[PDB]
RNA sequence: GAAACUGCGAAUGGCUCAUUAAAUCAGUUAUCGUUUAUUUGAUAGUUCCUUUACUACAUGGUAUAACUGUGGUAAUUCUAGA
RNA sequence: UGUACAACGGGGUAUUGUAAGCAGUAGAGUAGCCUUGUUGUUACGAUCUGCUGAGAUUAAGCCUUUGUUGUCUGAUUUGU
RNA sequence: AAUGUUACCGCAAUAGUAAUUGAACUUAGUACGAGAGGAACAGUUCAUUCGGAUAAUUGGUUUUUGCGGCUGUCUGAUCAGGCAUUGCCGCGAAGCUACCAUCCGCUGGAUUAUGGCUGAACGCCUCUAAGUCAGAAUCCAUGCUAGAACGCGGUGAUUUC
RNA sequence: CAGUCAAGCGUUCAUAGCGACAUUGCUUUUUGAUUCUUCGAUGUCGGCUCUUCCUAUCAUACCGAAGCAGAAUUCGGUAAG
RNA sequence: CUAAUUAGUGACGCGCAUGAAUGGAUUAACGAGAUUCCCACUGUCCCUAUCUACUAUCUAGCGAAACCACAGCCAAGGGAA
């Protein structure tokens, strides 16, 4: 997460280690996102960095507009499949993995977000909150 | 004895869950009254 | 604290209990346990599953005295005959003949 | 939450504000049309039976009898239906609606007195308001006064006094 | 109403339906401590006063329970009280 | 004569030329293959009941707007209870 | 030799998803006897419904028990 | 094993020892600066790496071969079952278990570097020579684990064929 | 890898940060030089796993310098927790 | 081609040292042949957890072998280093 995120996030179960591919959920022209890193993640011998809902990851676009492809850009995870747990005591999960491509500040590339978005993410990145429909 | 779950309102100014409910695990230990059968005095010595 | 209800079985879900699933169309499903959740993922249909609420409602099982009669009713019989019409003279004309 | 209560006998209405969720809690999981005994709600209301008629939640969406649920949905509402007033012939619209099962998310619970309790309520049983209009149609005049058609309705029609300056009319 | 609350109010003890698995009923006074404790069920345990004074703000919080789960731990418990069960399930072939 | 109900109109008009290549369109046909608000002209003595103790015809039924009053929502040509 | 201990039995808790049996105007239908049908009858038919959230299982490291039946002195060794 | 026997409750020599790093809010668009830019202490909320537990919850595991379902065959049919290296499938309690789950991780002192006080040597001057103040993820304790099977204390009862 | 002298570098200014000509050292994860041990046998490179140690310290604690206004950085001390 | 390729492929050729039955070039089909990428798949991995059988383990009976100068706690020193 880090730069440009207003607020702090409570720890949520890590669902997306490096190499995972998630649906691109905005209108930017990208079909998917290949995660090459997670911002703010730490270090342990052999451990894969993993992303959770609301995190900022570095990514490449595997399927999509050729102008988007062959380059590394920031993106924000807006949906998880792996069950996580909130402090209100519920274990919940979405039906897919999805994120939206963004600049380091947290500002979005595309004008809209298709599908639901997790509130943990909406609270974290204001620009995502803007462009979102149903939340949680 | 065992554990169970609790629901309570959290009072923690500044936290995202301030004034919100949280659900928490707790244990339960069975504690019938203890009974007093004696006293031991202890003195200090250079050996303890 | 709200106690929710399983969207398959119809069981009550107390806090911390069971699991929550957010579908692609943003419809939310709540299961009290992994049983209903699995059945649900199997596209089984609750109305065909004997122990479910939806099944028992549909097959009309033991509803009994819920369809029995009850007593709720009232009685009023009062008068405030017309506004601006000087109701003082409205109860005098109100004795009729028959 | 605010309680909006009506005495249909006198045509009286006054509201009430009930804090202390234990007192409110009597209405929870109760649908529309179910009666409620008063003493639990308060001491002021004791022996008062309350019919739940409806209400609005926060965000102001109205309850709709028959949906059950303790929540909101979005229905497709036709003519002659509640929480909809068509702007055009054959116009149906899809609108958010609150359930008919009472819950803490409600701003206001609308109630109707059925049986009176042992104590007089301030602006309800103590005051009465008149029916605005009287019988117009012939036999309706006959059936308000029970005239047994002989009696020549023209005398029995209601008359309202109005004053213009120093002129009082009828 | 050991397991009852200012908010819950229903008369019940902290003993779960069917009773604490591998233990019993808890018919005496008890300490309810947040989270988990070393050692296992039925084991002798010593509870000791803190060796220092915590400010911490996490300490000093004064809790008030809303609800205490009394449902069965021997399976997936669907019910707090036998009353609640009879309420939901209706009448069964043994019963009255 | 406000408001509202009822009725009628909002399917005309205006704009554009994207699709469309036996389609549209044009001249010429057909309905013994159909629907048609409206305008105009025509057109209705029969309606009940084992048919004397009889059916409201000097005319049968309520249920609603506007209105009054109590309200909800940050927010709309939102609307709830009485 | 007693809020004793055990084997059963009872009640709770929990898992599955409605037991066997019998019945039915449920059932694509099919045959056989004539008294050739103004439901003609005797049966058969995957399945379905009723009695039936039934039946089965549930401490082997679940809870509980006013009931039943039983058990309750064998061996060895130790001193400043 | 043996320092009478046996039991209970304790002491503590020595040995081990543990926590770690970041971000945000706020301070503050402040101090500083012509401007461009642009901090920190105190306070708050979270997180990383590590550790010790624990199974209320969620998830994984299934010979509960617990319930149900299925193929093939065998018991004349029925019921109820056998066989197929645990025949196969759905659910599945209990147990075990996961940063895939939850909880918990103490505070005193003495110091280093360094900055100082008083102050001679050397009538002046100097943190140093004598004396001395403040001081670090250091060190010693606190706390935590073991308990010397040749370290120890308090206490109970101590046999007759 | 680290010093001593200080001509120079650094607008001015040897030594903030550097530093020629020379010169004194330290180290034994370089490579050589040697051939002392093993040829009746001490299993080869790398990686994986895992523990411990060194400090010539990359980070983290507390400091002193600056050609340190702030921000950033550089030099140095106690430091291998 | 990849985020990134001492890999792969297509090109280039004064080619240390290609080249014509020392056979050169091409080549459908075939390969438990060497190599590269892609889809599916997955406990290979992140990161481990759980179950079955037979072992190990304890008992009765049965009962070998290798090896053995003498033997079996360390730090340093010197010493065939
Ligand atoms: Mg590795
Ligand atoms: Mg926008
Ligand atoms: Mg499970
Ligand atoms: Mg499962
Ligand atoms: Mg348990
Ligand atoms: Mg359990
Ligand atoms: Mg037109
Ligand atoms: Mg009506
Ligand atoms: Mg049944
Ligand atoms: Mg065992
Ligand atoms: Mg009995
Ligand atoms: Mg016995
Ligand atoms: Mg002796
Ligand atoms: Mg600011
Ligand atoms: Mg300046
Ligand atoms: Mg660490
Ligand atoms: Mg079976
Ligand atoms: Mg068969
Ligand atoms: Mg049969
Ligand atoms: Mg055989
Ligand atoms: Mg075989
Ligand atoms: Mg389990
Ligand atoms: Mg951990
Ligand atoms: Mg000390
Ligand atoms: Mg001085
Ligand atoms: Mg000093
Ligand atoms: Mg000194
Ligand atoms: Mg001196
Ligand atoms: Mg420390
Ligand atoms: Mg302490
Ligand atoms: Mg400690
Ligand atoms: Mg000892
Ligand atoms: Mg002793
Ligand atoms: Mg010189
Ligand atoms: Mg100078
Ligand atoms: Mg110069
Ligand atoms: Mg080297
Ligand atoms: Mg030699
Ligand atoms: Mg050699
Ligand atoms: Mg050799
Ligand atoms: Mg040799
Ligand atoms: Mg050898
Ligand atoms: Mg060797
Ligand atoms: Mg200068
Ligand atoms: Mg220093
Ligand atoms: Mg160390
Ligand atoms: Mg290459
Ligand atoms: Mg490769
Ligand atoms: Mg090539
Ligand atoms: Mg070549
Ligand atoms: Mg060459
Ligand atoms: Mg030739
Ligand atoms: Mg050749
Ligand atoms: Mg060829
Ligand atoms: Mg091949
Ligand atoms: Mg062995
Ligand atoms: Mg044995
Ligand atoms: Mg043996
Ligand atoms: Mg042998
Ligand atoms: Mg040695
Ligand atoms: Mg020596």
């Amino acid at each position: 997460s880090g730069n440009g995120a207003q607020g702090t996030k409570f720890r949520i179960s890590l669902g997306l280690p490096v190499g995972a591919i998630m649906n691109c959920a905005d209108n930017s022209g990208a079909r998917n996102l290949y995660i090459i890193a997670v911002k703010g993640s730490g270090s342990r011998l052999n451990r894969l960095p993993a992303a959770s809902l609301g995190d900022m990851v570095m990514a490449t676009v595997k399927k999509g507009k050729p102008e988007l492809r062959k380059k590394v850009m920031p993106a924000i995870v807006v949906r998880q499949a792996k069950s996580w747990r909130r402090r209100d005591g519920v274990f919940l999960y979405f039906e897919d993995n999805a994120g939206v491509i963004a600049n380091p500040k947290g500002e979005m590339k595309g004008s809209a977000i298709t599908g639901p978005v997790g509130k943990e993410c909406a609270d974290l990145w204001p620009r995502v909150a803007s462009n979102s429909g149903v939340v949680v | 004895a065992g554990m169970t779950t609790i629901v309570r309102d959290l009072d923690r100014p500044g936290s995202k869950f301030h004034k919100r409910e949280v659900v928490e695990a707790v244990t339960v230990v069975d504690t019938p009254p203890v009974v007093v059968v004696g006293v031991v005095g202890y003195v200090e010595t250079p050996r303890g | 604290m709200k106690v929710e209800i399983d969207s398959f079985s119809g069981a009550k879900i107390y806090p911390g209990r069971g699991t929550l699933f957010v579908r692609g169309d943003s419809k939310i499903f709540r299961f009290q346990n992994s049983k209903s959740a699995s059945l649900f993922k199997q596209r089984k249909n609750p109305r065909r599953i004997a122990w479910t609420v939806l099944f028992r409602k549909h097959h009309k099982k033991g509803i009994t005295e819920e369809v029995a009669k009850k007593r709720s009713r009232k009685t009023v019989k009062a008068q405030r005959p017309i506004t601006g019409a000087s109701l003082d003279l409205i109860k005098e004309r109100r004795s009729l003949k028959p | 939450m605010k309680l909006n209560i009506s005495y249909p006998v006198n045509g009286s209405q006054k509201t009430f504000e009930i804090d202390d969720e234990h007192r409110i809690r009597v209405f929870f999981d109760k649908r529309i049309g179910q009666e409620v005994d008063g003493e639990a709600v308060g001491d002021e209301f004791k022996g008062y039976v309350f019919k739940i008629s409806g209400g609005n939640d926060k965000q102001g969406f109205p309850m709709k009898q028959g949906v059950l649920l303790p929540t909101r949905i979005k229905l497709l509402l036709t003519k002659n239906v509640s929480c909809y007033r068509p702007r055009r012939d054959g116009e149906r619209k899809r609108k958010s609606v609150r359930g008919a099962i009472v819950g803490p998310d409600l701003a206001v619970l609308a109630l109707v007195i059925v049986k009176k309790g042992e104590q007089e309520l301030e602006g309800l049983t103590d005051t009465t308001v008149p029916k605005r209009l009287g019988p117009k149609r012939a036999n309706n005049i006959r059936k308000f006064f029970g005239l047994s058609k002989e009696d020549d309705v023209r005398d029995f029609v209601i008359r309202r006094e109005v004053t213009k300056g120093e002129k009082t009319y009828t | 109403a050991n397991g009852a609350t200012s908010f819950d109010r229903t008369k019940k003890t902290i003993t779960p339906m069917g009773g604490f698995v591998h233990y019993g009923e808890i018919k005496n006074d008890f300490i309810m401590v947040k989270g988990c404790i070393p050692g296992n069920r039925k084991r002798i345990v010593t509870l000791r006063k803190s060796l220092y004074t915590n400010t911490s703000r996490k300490a000093l919080e004064e809790v008030s329970l809303k609800w205490i789960d009394t449902a069965s731990k021997f399976g997936k418990g669907r019910f707090q009280t036998p009353a609640e069960k009879h309420a939901f399930m209706g009448t069964l072939k043994k019963d009255l």
